[PDB]
């Protein structure tokens, strides 16, 4: 049934003009079909006819939907819907059921065929013209034209939400204690009335949108709790993760290991645990998208544990605006945590996990830093406020990293959680020089274009050595002079560099990076018991 | 209430702002709700449909000495987008020497005045709702919006007429009006000062508006010399420390020279090697105390270019800023303190920092510089608006500091004993 409510002017990208596509030829079945269909969304109202005044076109289709050997249709508005305008945004991003409160009660109404409920702005349905056309292409083809929002159409969406809102605002207005939330063409409807009641609310909102021509579903279906929505199993009380079937097979394919790598990276948000770096191997070198790869044990093993973590299915619970917020952190390995939001402790409402990518340089700390803050934009975005922080590291070592750090950083309010292992300070350069130990001036050179070097250094001890290098640059060659200093050194150590690039580690003191060679110099940072670093301008006198 | 309006139009080619709504927490989406539904009875804006695609961003925020939330809007792009302009707003050079200076709150003045219909559109804002449970509450404004540049653009005239009497009146203050604000300076101490700003304020209120320690003190910020250190007896240490710092600082002063030190430098000795300095070293170093005891000359302010602000973190709650506009051609410098309090937070320290050295930028030019930070993004749009007190927002890019760049101003000099 069409509305009596306002039409949302609408307009066609800047400067451009309705869709003017040919239409197909069709069977006398699947055209016989379209004439009866329209007839009738014509009787309704829905469509109307249209002469030859109107230049444009939609290709209409005719395909029998599934599980009716009855004919419905389909109108092709790709075209039109490149050159309408823009609105702004239908689906945000999608809620989270974490940030959900539990509902005594949840019913859903499908406002289905609404889009057909709510009409379309009179100026713009010109350009939704289509055509029915005839056995032997005789003269005319039976033309329409939507006078209601199509299905299909780029708008449609928008329109039919921002028209909604409106028609439930009086009913939203009078009843403060039910919460509705419109997501596609499904009103979902919650309270904590007693169940009488809302049963009673729920009939009186069905007769409210009645008002207005959007019919509501027969007995005969309805849906009802849980809900499936994308992903989880939503109960008014509870929600559940939806089941995770891993296919067991006989032979595998590149592509169906891409496949599979991917939805046990869905998977590990939730179930931390999930692993597969040999899952991954069988790829390197993989010439087809369906060339068969023999599983390595090693991936045997993994693709079974994993099987065994998704079994233990997973519950977590709703939010409860009168508790705090509780966010839990835990390095599992160099570059990865895992986290935890809770209100009651083991009552989860959400989990996931970080691989972070070594990239240029950075240290545990500067990490956990990012952790936090990755948490603490999502706790924004779902519950408005941010979580109290329970972290594995030390408030000494965090005031001694942080106070002297060469960017500004930050934690929301936490607090120490002594829950191995914890992040720490893997060394840390002295501020002066050392009394009683070597001192190291290092240096390194390499040809640009012939990429040949020479790496070495001499002591104020008398010391000294040199390495000729092939196939080498020249950070490589000043780093190299760096690592040989630090070999040969012993447990104190005084180094002396012109190196651009120990300007970088003496401020960033970093405790990994993406160079093999970095990290060969920061393991050996790591070993030594004191270690001070410094810089001299380069091609001064300084030696 | 509205009157004949001026349109407004966008620089040619331009098309709306289209800018993301950042997430906000629980507690400003409620104070943004009440102030919008207020708003909205006042006629000051209306809700919008989904056929209008253009948005800018939107917060709240408190001032110091306010526990009441006020509304703050991100015109950043529209005010890029918006067309140049009879009054137009000439920047004086007065306040720049005055011996105190007031910044009063005249936002509330555009509110009064109606904007054009068609570049209402450009103006539409949302206020998003927690987990997306609901859609956003689009609005848009019809009057004149607090923080864009059209704004005391079209209010130009009525706030001369508005003002002339006090200025006629007192020739011996200065008045500079820059968006939401108003410097107001003067020599007189601050008995006079205080007291005729407050009369100031009356001469406002009485036309409507409400418009409200805290004074400032222009040239007192000097720009200060950088000092070397000096010792008994010198280390290989502090010599390489010191040669390094002056053969970068030859690139602002080329007359700078650093061959006799790096002399006494030649030879692998230890570093906690004390080394005396040869008598021509001792002159060379003389020499560049010198050249260091004043400010390059040569460094000349231009109206069009862009005004450069760039701070470093030192460390202990300390942090050093300089403007240019060519790099190593610096208009000013200087050492910031945290703030009583900050104690445990960076973002905090540096957000305050950001709205000094903006406001003196503004005293001094009447321009906002484009801010270079030593912070990352993310850590900065997460909570810079937490402490955010002004109704401008400044322009910012996110860098990476060199540690040499940071060792050379920790040297700059500081009072003896203090200010007291
Ligand atoms: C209150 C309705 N509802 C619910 C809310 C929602 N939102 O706010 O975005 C999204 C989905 C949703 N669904 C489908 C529910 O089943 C539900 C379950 C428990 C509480 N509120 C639930």
């Amino acid at each position: 049934p069409i509305s009596p409510i306002e039409t949302v002017p609408v307009k066609l990208k800047p400067g451009m003009d309705g869709p003017k596509v040919k239409q197909w030829p069709l069977t006398e079945e699947k055209i016989k079909a379209l004439v009866e269909i329209c007839t009738e969304m014509e009787k309704e109202g829905k469509i109307s006819k249209i002469g030859p005044e109107n230049p444009y076109n939609t290709p209409v289709f005719a395909i029998k939907k599934k599980d009716s050997t009855k004919w419905r249709k389909l109108v092709d508005f790709r075209e039109l819907n490149k050159r309408t305008q823009d609105f702004w945004e239908v689906q945000l991003g999608i809620p989270h059921p974490a940030g959900l409160k539990k509902k005594k009660s949840v019913t859903v109404l499908d406002v289905g065929d609404a889009y057909f409920s709510v009409p379309l702005d009179e100026d713009f349905r010109k350009y939704t013209a289509f055509t029915i056309p005839s056995i032997n292409n005789e003269t005319p083809g039976i033309r329409y034209q939507y006078n209601v929002l199509p299905q299909g159409w780029k708008g449609s969406p928008a329109i039919f939400q921002s028209s909604m809102t409106k028609i439930l605002e009086p009913f939203r207005k009078q009843n403060p204690d039910i919460v509705i939330y419109q997501y596609m063409d499904d009103l979902y409807v919650g309270s904590d009335l007693e169940i009488g009641q809302h049963r009673t609310k729920i009939e009186e909102l069905r007769q409210h949108l009645l008002r207005w021509g959007l019919t509501t579903p027969d007995k005969k279906h309805q849906k009802e709790p849980p809900f499936l929505w994308m992903g989880y199993e939503l109960h008014p009380d509870k929600w559940t993760v939806q089941p995770i079937v891993l296919p067991e097979k006989d032979s595998w394919t590149v592509n169906d290991i891409q496949k599979l790598v991917g939805k046990l990276n869905w998977a590990s948000q939730i179930y931390p645990g999930i692993k597969v770096r040999q899952l991954c191997k069988l790829l390197r070198g993989t010439k087809a998208l369906t060339e068969v790869i023999p599983l390595t044990e090693e991936a045997e093993l993994e693709l079974a544990e994993n099987r065994e973590i998704l079994k233990e299915p997973v519950h977590g619970v709703y939010y409860d605006p009168s508790k705090d917020l509780i966010a839990e952190i835990q390095k599992q390995g160099q570059g990865q945590w895992t986290y935890q939001i809770y209100q009651e402790p083991f009552k989860n409402l959400k989990t996931g996990k970080y691989a972070r990518m070594r990239g240029a340089h950075t240290n545990d700390v500067k990490q956990l830093t990012e952790a936090v803050q990755k948490i603490t934009t999502e706790s924004i975005v779902i519950w408005g406020k941010t979580p109290k922080f329970k972290l594995p590291i030390q408030k000494e070592t965090w005031e001694t990293w942080w106070t002297e750090y060469w960017q500004a950083t930050w934690i929301p309010e936490w607090e120490f959680v002594n829950t191995p292992p914890l992040v720490k300070l893997w060394y840390q350069l002295e501020k002066e020089p050392i009394v009683g130990a070597e001192t190291f001036y290092v240096d390194g050179a390499a040809n640009r274009e012939t990429k040949l070097g020479k790496a070495g250094y001499v002591t104020n001890r008398g010391r000294q050595k040199v390495v000729t290098l092939t196939d080498t640059t020249n950070q490589k060659t000043e780093l190299q002079a760096i690592y040989l200093a630090l070999q040969d050194s012993g447990l104190e150590v005084n180094i002396v560099t012109d190196s651009q690039y120990a300007l970088g580690i003496i401020q960033a003191q970093p405790d990994q990076s993406e160079s093999e060679l970095v990290n060969q110099i920061i393991e050996q940072l790591i070993k030594k018991e004191k270690v001070y670093l410094a810089w001299v301008p380069a091609h001064k006198g300084i030696g | 209430s509205p009157i004949e309006t001026v349109p407004v139009k966008l620089k040619p080619g331009m098309d709306g702002p289209k800018v993301k709504q950042w997430p906000l927490t629980e507690e400003k989406i409620k104070a943004l709700v009440e102030i919008c539904t207020e708003m909205e009875k006042e006629g000051k804006i209306s809700k919008i449909g989904p056929e209008n695609p253009y948005n800018t961003p939107v917060f709240a925020i408190k001032k110091k000495d306010s526990t009441k939330w006020r509304k703050l809007v991100d015109f950043r792009e529209l005010n890029k987008r918006t067309q140049d302009f009879q009054l137009g707003i000439p920047h004086p050079a007065g306040l720049k020497k005055k011996k105190s200076v007031t910044v009063l709150d005249v936002g509330d003045a555009y509110f009064s005045v109606p904007l054009d219909e068609d570049f209402r559109k450009y103006t539409a804002f949302t206020i998003p709702s927690i987990n997306n449970e609901t859609p956003g509450i689009r609005y848009q404004y019809n009057v004149l919006p607090q923080g864009w540049k059209g704004s005391p653009a079209i209010f130009q005239s009525s706030m001369t007429k508005i003002l002339e009497p006090f200025r006629k009146q007192n020739p011996d203050i200065v008045i500079y009006q820059y968006m939401d604000d108003l410097y107001v300076g003067s020599d007189l101490e601050i008995g006079q000062h205080r007291t005729k700003i407050e009369e100031l304020r009356q001469h406002l209120l009485r036309w409507g508006l409400t418009t409200p320690g805290y004074e400032l003190h222009p040239d007192k910020w000097t720009v200060q010399p950088i000092v070397l250190p000096e010792k008994d007896s010198w280390t290989v240490n502090d010599i390489q420390k010191l040669v390094g710092k002056l053969n970068w600082a030859s690139q602002i002063y080329p007359g700078i020279k650093v061959r006799q030190l790096c002399k006494l430098l030649r030879g692998t000795k230890a570093l906690t090697e004390v080394i005396p300095l040869t008598e021509e070293a001792e002159l060379e170093l003389a020499e560049n105390r010198e050249i260091l005891k004043e400010p390059v000359h040569g460094v000349y302010y231009d109206p069009s270019k862009d005004l450069i602000a760039e701070i470093q973190k030192q460390g202990q709650g300390q942090w050093t800023y300089q403007i240019y506009q060519e790099p190593f051609k610096n208009l000013k410098t200087g050492k910031y303190a945290r703030m009583r309090g900050a104690h445990t937070n960076d973002v905090k320290q540096l957000t305050e920092a950001v709205q000094k050295i903006t406001t003196e930028s503004i005293v001094i030019w009447g321009k906002t510089p484009k801010f270079k930070l030593p912070i990352q993004k993310e850590t900065w749009e997460t909570w810079w608006t937490e402490y955010w007190q002004a109704t401008w927002i400044p322009e910012w890019e996110f860098v990476n500091t060199p540690p040499l760049v940071k060792l050379w101003y920790q040297l700059e000099k500081e009072p003896i004993v203090g200010a007291e």
